């Protein structure tokens, strides 16, 4: 299903 | 046909916890387009990074980095809400184009990757040999992360629910939680999945009055 992206530096 | 052009290693991006999420499978004939939707790891996140990777390993770090860019201007919303469409497309000459678009804001960004980038044959062989050989550990890693992320989330959530309440119950309720949020905080840093779930559970316990 649904994956999650992280924050830049 | 007895022969055709393929992209020889799986292609994807990095997702929360430093795992690779595939997006074009190894030995996929080219050209080819694939898209997948993603969201944001946390609450109120206005920007994401897209780190493009080549390889067969579950650790994003273990794979070959083809590049990266940022997608900004996302409206700070709760986690999981935004709809960030990522697309990998490889043309006929092996040029790789990676786009990311936030469906709400409409903000879009892009990177172009030369067919010659990435891993050579020797390196290709090795990757594959290595992936196979470390299959168990890559699996273990993946789950580790899946648990880590549930916990991270339980974490902000529990913290959000407390610092959300006033009649935070006998504050003895509140206190048990803070003492359990720590244990979790710390368990998380470990590589031991069970210990994380085991603290998640203890936390789940002393939270009756907050879960209500």
């Amino acid at each position: 299903k649904l994956y999650a992206l992280p924050r830049p530096t | 046909v007895l022969l055709l052009d393929v992209t020889p290693l799986s292609l994807g991006i990095e997702t929360m916890g430093g795992v690779m999420t595939t997006l074009i499978a190894k030995n996929t004939t080219i050209p080819t387009k694939h898209s997948q939707v993603f969201s944001t790891a946390e609450d109120n996140q206005s920007a994401v990074t897209i780190h493009v990777l080549q390889g067969e390993r579950k650790r994003a770090a273990d794979n070959k980095s083809l590049g990266q860019f940022n997608l900004d201007g996302i409206n700070p919303a709760p986690r999981g809400m935004p709809q960030i469409e990522v697309t990998f497309d490889i043309d006929a000459d092996g040029i790789l184009h990676v786009s990311a678009k936030d469906k709400n804001s409409g903000k879009e960004q892009k990177i172009t990757i030369k067919a010659s980038s990435g891993l050579n044959e020797d390196e290709i062989q090795k990757m594959v040999r290595d992936a196979e050989a470390n299959a168990e550990a890559d699996r273990k890693f993946e789950e580790l992360v899946q648990t880590r992320n549930q916990g991270d989330h339980l974490l902000h959530s529990t913290r959000k629910q407390v610092e959300e309440a006033g009649d935070k119950l006998p504050a003895d309720d509140k206190t048990a939680i803070e003492s359990a949020l720590t244990a979790l905080e710390t368990a998380l840093k470990g590589e031991d999945k069970a210990a994380i779930e085991a603290k998640m559970q203890e936390l789940a316990q002393v939270s009756q009055k907050l879960m209500e």
